[PDB]
RNA sequence: AGGACCGAACCGACUAAUGUUGAAAAAUUAGCGGAUGACUUGUGGCUGGGGGUGAAAGGCCAAUCAAACCGGGAGAUAGCU
RNA sequence: GCUCGCCGGAAGACCAAGGGUUCCUGUCCAACGUUAAUCGGGGCAGGGUGAGUCGACCCCUAAGGCGAGGCCGAAAGGCGUAGUCGAUGGGAAACAGGUUAAUAUUCCUGUACUUGGUGUUACUGCGAAGGGGGGACGGAGAAGGCUAUGUUGGCCGGGCGACGGUUGUCCCGGUUUAAGCGUGUAGGCUGGUUUUCCAGGCAAAUCCGGAAAAUCAAGGCUGAGGCGUGAUGACGAGGCACUACGGUGCUGAAGCAACAAAUGCCCUGCUUCCAGGAAAAGCCUCUAAGCAUCAGGUAACAUCAAAUCGUACCCCAAACCGACACAGGUGGUCAGGUAGAGAAUACCAAGGCGCUUGAGAGAACUCGGGUGAAGGAACUAGGCAAAAUGGUGCCGUAACUUCGGGAGAAGGCACGCUGAUAUGUAGGUGAGGUCCCUCGCGGAUGGAGCUGAAAUCAGUCGAAGAUACCAGCUGGCUGCAACUGUUUAUUAAAAACACAGCACUGUGCAAACACGAAAGUGGACGUAUACGGUGUGACGCCUGCCCGGUGCCGGAAGGUUAAUU
């Protein structure tokens, strides 16, 4: 069976990655929620 | 041309290992740990300079650090660059 | 010519070609060509707004000359090639000054025809000329709107306009819908109709031929569930219901014009 | 020539047996259909939730779909257990 | 270590994605490994990835994204111009041999190539954000010419056989060599050259386009392979000397020919069809502004530079996606022998493995298989399952038919081996010799050698010759749907959906319609032989009556009737 995860680290990063974040103001938002929470990793590019 | 200071800097270490005993003894190329953003030009003219020899060629890799364990913590060792060092058949560091 | 097909296979019994032995063999003429990309029938959103668009064999688009402006300058027919963005054929014209263009095919236009545009044109099959200098009753295609804006009524194949009455300013024009229309005497026209007439002739034949064409297979409302159209739904094979179409409006005779600017050029709607 | 024929790769999933705390949260074995096409496949892109997309089964939209998931309103309300 | 077994269009070998040290060495066996473990992809320590030419980066763009101003929107924001990004595509350049425990087109040896910067010299009209050319493009089919590669012979080295025979028509092994440079072949395309002129290519143009003359007919472009050189080199069976038994050193024969032959190359060709088949840059050329014995351009020579990042290892898998060392999934390349149409299948080569619990026993019962007296569907909801059929050539083949089909209808006969025709035939390939010429990778003749079906006749063995693997069951009546397709990922593949065809209906272009507070966008760079909606569903013969009800279309005299006043 083929299954969901397909991984690509293009893709990742083009629809996950701190510029695709930074581009949008809800973008911006998930990331000051990430600093207030204090996580360590912010995004997936780390 | 580049400044005295920088060449100062860039050598780190010699590299001892078989193969760099092996590099010395059959091709006349002498193994270094040099600074991480150290360039060909730079380590070329940092080993004309500091250690007087005449270099032919400079090859250059980037080694990777290894992740550890030191009690049920990991850890990372550095990357670190090494340059083989190819000198001109008749100096002998 | 039309030309039937032997029923060698169930896709081939019955498809009926239009085959013409006088199109152009090789490559069209480079430097009027471009491209044009496919689009699914999305708009700028990315949705879906005209259904059944896609796939279907890359095209180019060829450059065709609507406007006939080059006035004074004749021209000689060189070939009569295929195209695929338009049911007509299209013929490369040469000008005595070097230039060459695409125009419609008219009806009897062959290789070595000669063309010309202006207010001094002769009246033959292929010339344009502005509808104040053309005589009452002729036919035309490739008629302009408003003066200098370009062809834009009678470019499908076989089609064509006939000139009714003139009255100072404007002609009177008869569609091929049936509806009479006015336009300013100044807009142009060209002689003859389009050639090609033999288009409407053909047999696609099988489903993989209206595919080949970019058109995707159609639903029917009533095949659905409710949710999906409102003729969906039943037990069964069930209407009960006035036919609509997918957005809920009368499909059937309802009419859906309305456009108060242009009304005053309406002399009778086509019935 | 052909949405032609027989048949591997490839794409499917008609029958039977097994399996059913499985080798596997959909498979295996033996047969089975298409196999130059309305084919199939890699990479990248677009369409976002009363919305999409649908050769239409209310199908599919990350093992979730007659209205996804995550967080909030929120200790919703529960003449019921 | 010897034997046995399994894969071999993979269970071998590479690349991409993805992973990230799992790679190699030393050491340890608690935990991990479905058992033990001295072993490990486990723990601990050390080592290992070398590039001007490979990839990224870089130049150029596709879909698409972002988007100065701009247009639009309560705000947030939406769209979009100039631009600027974005490969899955276009763009300069390296091969062979050797070497490490672990890297190698990167190191070493030998032989090459590309681009750019400086300098000298000799000539010289250079110049773009512009013009033109080029790049530059489909599906199918058919050959012809080749090569990879294989087979056989010759040649060279070795052998003379555990048991009858084996100095020969005998056995075993080897018989390899690249890029580059020179030649410009099989073959493909295209007439060439010189003047004069011109409403075209936003301006100009000597370039492209067009026109008119003159003259010559061979000129140009592209091009696999071969041959020569690279190479007196390297490699090379084996032998000799060490071995600290893993390996190290030294030396080194022959290194040819014929035939067969790709799905690879010529070929981005050729032929044909309709569904009519990217863009931009690099590159060539033309000039404008401008510059002007300057700059710049062309050529030769000399010299310098080519940075940075990746490079280990897995990669149909124990290292990726499935919670697992999981019978699942995963794109591309390579492609030997015998038989075979074949990338099917059987047995093998190169190479790689025996799937991380065993040992016994030989009950019922379960699973996967083999055979079965007589019967032969009596079974059962139902011939479910099983059994059976199965190849090639030739003979022969019904109703019905839309004239194609039905049809491989049905059914039948031949089939191994040996000899002869013919010491190997028809055919294919083709050396020497001979003769010509525009003289060469030339033309004609010529047939040595090699390879080689199919058939007929005779004989001969078995129960059986398509002997294994592989490989249609057939016929009759009928419902439904014309057909090929599609569908409920994971209980439904169908009579359901689609379909070509048919009809009604809307739509005159700023189209109807759809997405969207809007700007806009699709429809469509389309224009009624077009586009949207709806129903029906190839084809044949057809499609009757009802406008009372409900819709829709038209009308506008009268009645009723909103804001307003
Ligand atoms: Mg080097
Ligand atoms: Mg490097
Ligand atoms: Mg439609
Ligand atoms: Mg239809
Ligand atoms: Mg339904
Ligand atoms: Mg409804
Ligand atoms: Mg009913
Ligand atoms: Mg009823
Ligand atoms: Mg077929
Ligand atoms: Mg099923
Ligand atoms: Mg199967
Ligand atoms: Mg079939
Ligand atoms: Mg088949
Ligand atoms: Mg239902
Ligand atoms: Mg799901
Ligand atoms: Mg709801
Ligand atoms: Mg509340
Ligand atoms: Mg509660
Ligand atoms: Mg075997
Ligand atoms: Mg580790
Ligand atoms: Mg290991
Ligand atoms: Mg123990
Ligand atoms: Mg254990
Ligand atoms: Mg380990
Ligand atoms: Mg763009
Ligand atoms: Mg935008
Ligand atoms: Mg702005
Ligand atoms: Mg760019
Ligand atoms: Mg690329
Ligand atoms: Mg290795
Ligand atoms: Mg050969
Ligand atoms: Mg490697
Ligand atoms: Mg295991
Ligand atoms: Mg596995
Ligand atoms: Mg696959
Ligand atoms: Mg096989
Ligand atoms: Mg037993
Ligand atoms: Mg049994
Ligand atoms: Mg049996
Ligand atoms: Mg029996
Ligand atoms: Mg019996
Ligand atoms: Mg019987
Ligand atoms: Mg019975
Ligand atoms: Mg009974
Ligand atoms: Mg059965
Ligand atoms: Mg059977
Ligand atoms: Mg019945
Ligand atoms: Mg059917
Ligand atoms: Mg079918
Ligand atoms: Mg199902
Ligand atoms: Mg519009
Ligand atoms: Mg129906
Ligand atoms: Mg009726």
């Amino acid at each position: 069976m083929k299954r969901t995860f397909q991984p690509s680290v293009l893709k990742r990063n083009r629809s996950h990655g701190f510029r695709a974040r930074m581009a949008t103001k809800n973008g911006r938002q998930v990331l000051a929620r990430r600093r207030a929470k204090g996580r360590a990793r912010l995004t997936v590019s780390k | 041309m580049i400044r005295e200071e920088r060449l100062l800097k860039v050598l780190r270490a010699p590299h001892v290992s078989e193969k760099a005993s092996t590099a010395m003894e059959k091709s006349n190329t002498i193994v270094l740990k040099v600074a991480k953003d150290a360039t060909k030009a730079e380590i070329k003219a940092a080993v004309q300079k500091l250690f007087e020899v005449e270099v032919e060629v400079v090859n250059t890799l980037v080694v990777k650090g290894k992740v550890k364990r030191h009690g049920q913590r990991i850890g990372r060792r550095s990357d670190w660059k090494k340059a083989y060092v190819t000198l001109k058949e008749g100096q002998n560091l | 010519a039309v030309v039937k097909c032997k029923p060698t296979s169930p896709g081939r019994r019955h498809v009926v070609k239009v085959v013409n032995p006088e199109l152009h063999k090789g490559k069209p003429f480079a430097p009027l060509l471009e491209k044009n990309s496919k689009s699914g029938g999305r708009n700028n959103n990315g949705r879906i707004t005209t259904r059944h668009i896609g796939g279907g064999h890359k095209q180019a688009y060829r450059i065709v000359d609507f406007k006939r402006n080059k006035d004074g300058i004749p021209a000689v027919v060189e070939r009569l090639e295929y195209d695929p963005n338009r049911s007509a054929n299209i013929a490369l014209v040469l000008y005595k000054d070097g230039e060459r263009r695409y125009i419609l095919a008219p009806k009897g236009l062959k290789a070595g025809d000669q063309i010309q545009s202006g207010v001094d044109a002769a009246i033959k099959p292929g010339n344009t000329l502005p509808m104040r200098n053309i005589p009452v009753g002729s036919t035309v295609h490739n008629v302009e709107m408003k003066p200098g804006k370009g062809g834009q009524l009678a470019r499908s194949a076989g089609t064509y306009v006939q000139i009714v009455a003139r009255d100072g300013a404007y002609v009177t024009l008869r569609l091929r819908s049936g509806e009479m229309r006015k336009v300013e005497a100044d807009c142009r026209a060209t002689l003859g109709e389009v050639g090609n007439a033999e288009h409407m002739l053909r047999v696609l034949g099988k489903a993989g031929a209206a595919r080949w064409r970019g058109v995707r297979p159609t639903v029917r409302g009533t095949a659905m569930n409710p949710v999906d159209h409102p003729h969906g739904g039943g037990e069964g094979r069930n209407f009960g219901k006035h036919p609509v179409t997918p957005w809920g409006v009368q499909t059937k005779g309802k009419k859906t014009r309305s456009n108060k600017r242009t009304d005053k050029f309406i002399v009778r709607r086509r019935s």
